[PDB]
């Protein structure tokens, strides 16, 4: 007999003032308990569970399925342990290598034994025949499947193992996964077979088993909804219910699937079926559907009909991310190092607000992007952007907050990001001055908008079912009617000054979205601001 | 030995989420771990702990060579009573009035000292792996961590014992430490204080930022002076001395107001009365004065406001009660950040940063002018601190930007 190799178990403790599991045993059918006693017999021959006394251990509960031993009262008392695995590997990631291997370790759990301090508290109960005899107990030394600590305790134990194989052998390129691992490497392939055969030989000096010479899964690989080639990969066939009665699961499932496939696919848009799971009221709610999500979908199937592919990383190109603006608040972006070939793809919605304009939208697509790919390529890609240079200058010099964008260049792939209005940074010689004020009664909800100019021009307008915010909006909106090219205006309203000086392109007021339009049209518009009920010569409260 | 060190009654340990780090860094983190851990500095750990504090790597100045850095500042609020009650470092008022006062890292030191075994597990970090593809390596400290508020707090007293001969020699020089910085402040030419920096630091060798107070005094509140004013320029005025009035209560606009009286073109020349200049002469007199009664509470928090005023101009303002500032402040320092907005408002909080270290003893909660995503994005960049300040973001334009510049 060869000695196997010893690995140091994990010390496991459970939560502060929280015991063991208690739980009864529910009653379970004479066929069940033959099969829980035939699975025992041969799990304790084996040496990964052991026999106790009648003593005073913890109590689980045990089904038969094949066993099944249940420890969701040992999962909420048992110590919180570090998360093993947040986000998987993605395949845009991965560098091509000439061959890989997948190794599945089987009796991944029962092969790494229990803290004996533990054992005690994973002790079960299978009841005997009618329960005219003590029920037989038994209590495990390895890691439970099911146990809250597994996953990790596991893990660990095959990184500690893993770790001088891999640094011995730095001629290959070993990826940890839960229960498997992968093994590329660019070396001949025999070569690549016999050091796939010295790792689990090394495995086995351990006591790890892997399936032995051939008879591994060979490429291409199912793997977490990609489908893996040898040079390039994909997602799995995304199944889309179709139904005359579109309920609220079934959009959200759509919704889910749809934001899997736009990692690769091309063009996928969401926002209209978000819009009809706005609604959070009942699960099971047909909803219909809106001409703009009809066409939607008609596209989307459009898109899904012939399939694409995304290719490997190589780290000696550059990586390149491309923008383009979908409308309506959207973003598409794709991720490549060589034209016509993309490591992956993506889109961008806008976030929940009430005024917003392109480049805002844009710089926090560019963020998104920045983070999404430091965490897949470890690296900040080149941005090709539908913006150009002058306009970012100009944004970024004249805004309020601080902003940036990473190393970029000018795509020209229209509709391209620009400014729609400039305001003036001093008052206009020439230019007429309009006073412009608004206000409105709480209890009656009528109000007055007007203006008052140097010349001589004027005019009031009262308004029904509105508020001084809205009044002074539109007294704002008349001055902008009503004026030149240049125009300069001065107003008491910090609601509308900061509102103006947010510098939208489209807002959820359509007062907002007039006065956007207006100042387009404008060559130079100043915007002065002044205390309200301070004497102000222009400002004209009496009018209202 | 070692100082038992608990937490604070009814916490957890910090689980804080590791951020993406780019591969450089990555790799300049795995290189100064690995020699960390065989120098017992750190020591690898399994699953059973659950802690995670994140780490990221940054570069001083004039030098090349990455430095590792922790963000325990969920750590440092687990276990706020300890370096602040229990173990406090006192804070000299003599040190903003000297005239020079030079930064020095004195975390080396801190290496040398052994931590509570039981604390151990709370100190728990994890260098990340790219696209997740191997287990990230966690590490627990097994001595004082550099950026932890209690590792001052337990070497204060190795600090005295090493400095005792050193301030008795030379006690005109006032001594301060926070974190792992250690200020050093004196009345000496520039040359002398380089020379007595240096024999300090050959003092500290053999036991195992030059900055200058004197120049910088809470800016006062100025009104233009003209020969002639237009409606815009009286507009402008009336508005920032309205805005004044909150701060000063004898502020009276009401003259200068009757000047503005019909509906004027805004470039009309507006001739000043007699009524109106005396008004604006008392106004100026009213904010050469100081404000009053504006006192500095140490139990309540530091707020530090930015606003960016373009062409590389930054003002800032620290307070803690809203128009009672107790400091205000301008920057612009031509220092390769041009073209960078996010690298001058990171260096502009480090700059506020240190000034209220070395005024208050304790880094004020900043309001930034940036949203989240940006910041969070890349402030890691530019950042060349040991400690890390609280921050906010405010997302609405404030109107007292040009009151300000
Ligand atoms: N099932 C599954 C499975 C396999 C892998 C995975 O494999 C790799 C391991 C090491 C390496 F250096 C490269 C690897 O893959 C690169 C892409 N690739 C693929 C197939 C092929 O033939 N050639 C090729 O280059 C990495 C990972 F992160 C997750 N994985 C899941
Ligand atoms: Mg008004």
């Amino acid at each position: 007999m060869v000695p196997i190799s010893p690995i140091e178990t994990v010390p496991v403790k459970l939560k502060p003032g929280m015991d063991g599991p208690k739980v009864k045993q529910w009653p379970l059918t004479e066929e069940k308990i033959k099969a829980l006693v035939e699975i025992c017999t041969e799990m304790e021959k084996e040496g990964k569970i052991s026999k106790i006394g009648p003593e005073n251990p913890y109590n689980t509960p045990v089904f038969a399925i094949r066993k099944l031993v249940d420890f969701r009262e040992l999962n909420k008392r048992t110590q919180d342990f570090w998360e093993v695995q947040l986000g998987i590997p993605h395949p845009a990631g991965l560098k091509k290598k000439k061959s890989v291997t997948v190794l599945d370790v089987g009796d991944a759990y029962f092969s790494v034994p229990l803290d004996e301090d533990f054992r005690k508290y994973t002790a079960f109960t299978i009841p005997s025949i009618n329960n005219e005899t003590p029920g037989i107990r038994y209590q495990y030394n390895v890691l439970p499947q099911g146990w809250k600590g597994s996953p990790a305790i596991f893990q660990s134990s095959m990184t500690k193992i893993l770790e001088p194989f891999a640094a011995q052998n730095p001629d290959i390129v070993i990826c940890q996964y839960m229960d498997d691992l992968y093994v590329g490497s660019d070396l001949e392939i025999g070569q690549h077979r016999t050091k796939i055969e010295e790792l689990r030989q090394h495995l086995l000096r351990w006591g790890l088993t892997t399936p032995d010479k051939k008879h591994q899964k060979e490429p291409p690989f199912l793997w977490m909804g990609y489908e893996l080639h040898p040079d390039k990969w994909t997602v799995q066939p995304i199944v889309l219910p179709e139904k005359d009665s579109w309920t609220v699961n079934d959009i959200q499932k759509l919704v889910g699937k749809l934001n899997w496939a736009s990692q690769i696919y091309p063009g996928i848009k969401v926002r209209q079926l978000s819009k009809l799971l706005r609604g959070t009221k009942a699960l099971t709610e047909v909803i219909p559907l809106t001409e703009e999500a009809e066409l939607e979908l008609a596209e989307n199937r459009e898109i899904l009909k012939e399939p694409v592919h995304g290719v490997y990383y190589d780290p000696s190109k550059d990586l390149i991310a491309e923008i383009q603006k979908q409308g309506q608040g959207q973003w598409t972006y794709q991720i490549y190092q060589e034209p016509f070939k993309n490591l992956k793809t993506g889109k961008y919605a806008r976030m929940r607000g009430a005024h917003t304009n392109d480049v805002k939208q844009l710089t926090e697509a560019v963020q998104k992007i920045t983070t999404e790919s430091i965490v897949i390529w470890g690296k900040t890609p080149k941005f090709k952007l539908p913006i150009q240079k002058e306009t970012w200058e100009t944004w970024w010099t004249e805004y309020w907050q601080a902003t940036w964008i990473p190393e970029w260049e000018f795509v020209n792939t229209p509709p391209l990001v620009k400014l729609w209005y400039q305001l003036e940074k001093e008052p206009i010689v020439g230019a007429e001055t309009f006073y412009v004020d608004g206000a409105a009664n709480r209890e009656t909800k009528l109000g007055k908008a007007g203006y008052v100019t140097n010349k001589g021009r004027q005019k009031v307008v009262p308004l029904t079912n509105t508020t001084n915010q809205k009044t002074e909006l539109q007294a704002i909106y008349l001055a902008l009617q009503d004026s030149g090219l240049e125009v300069n205006i001065v107003t008491d309203s910090q609601y509308a000054l900061g509102i103006i000086q947010a510098q939208p392109d489209k807002s959820e007021s359509e007062l907002v979205n007039q006065i956007i339009e207006q100042l387009i049209k404008k060559e130079k518009v100043y915007l002065a601001w002044v205390p309200a009920h301070k004497g102000i010569g222009g400002n004209e409260q009496v009018d209202k | 030995e070692t100082v038992p060190v608990k937490l604070k009654p009814g916490m957890d340990g910090p689980k804080v989420k590791q951020w993406p780090l780019t591969e450089e860094k990555i790799k300049a983190l795995v290189e100064i771990c690995t020699e960390m851990e065989k120098e017992g500095k750190i020591s690898k750990i399994g699953p059973e702990n659950p802690y995670n504090t994140p780490v990221f790597a940054i570069k001083k100045k004039d030098s090349t060579k990455w430095r590792k850095l922790v963000d325990f500042r969920e750590l440092n609020k687990r276990t706020q009573d300890f370096w602040e009650v229990q173990l406090g470092i006192p804070h000299p008022a003599g040190l903003k009035k000297k005239k020079s006062v030079t930064v020095l890292d004195v975390g080396d030191a801190y290496f040398s000292v052994p931590l509570d075994e039981d604390f151990r597990k709370y100190t728990a970090f994890t260098i990340p792996s790219i696209n997740n593809e191997t287990p990230g390596i966690r590490y627990q400290y097994n001595v004082l961590p550099q950026g932890w508020k209690g590792s001052p707090a337990i070497f204060q007293s190795s600090m005295t014992k090493i400095l005792e001969p050193f301030k008795k020699q030379n006690p005109d020089i006032v001594i301060y430490q926070y974190m792992d910085d250690l200020y050093v402040g004196s009345d000496l030419e520039i040359g002398q204080h380089r020379t007595k920096i240096e024999e300090l630091r050959q003092h500290l060798l053999r036991w195992g930022y030059e900055l200058h107070p004197d120049k910088w005094t809470v800016q006062p509140i100025v009104l233009p002076e003209k020969d002639s004013w237009t409606v815009n320029d009286i507009q402008k005025l009336v508005g920032k001395l309205n805005w004044a009035s909150q701060i000063y209560p004898g502020i009276k606009v009401r003259q200068l107001s009757k000047l503005l009286r019909g509906t004027k073109a805004l470039t009309e020349v507006i001739p000043l009365t007699e009524e109106a200049e005396l008004e604006l002469a008392e106004n100026r007199e009213i904010l050469k004065e100081p404000v009053h009664g504006v006192y500095y509470d140490p139990s309540k928090d530091l707020i530090a406001e930015i606003q960016k005023q373009g062409q590389g101009q930054w003002t800032y303002q620290i307070y803690q009660e809203p128009f009672k500032n107790l400091k205000t402040g301008k920057y612009a320092r031509m220092r390769g950040a041009h073209t960078n907005d996010v690298k001058q408002l990171t260096e502009a909080v480090q700059k506020i940063t240190t000034e209220s270290i070395v005024i208050w003893g304790k880094t004020p909660k900043f309001k930034l002018p940036i949203q989240k995503e940006t910041w969070e994005t890349w402030w890691t960049e530019y950042w060349q601190a040991t400690w890390i300040p609280e921050w906010e973001f405010v997302n609405t334009p404030p109107l007292v930007k040009l009151w300000y510049q």
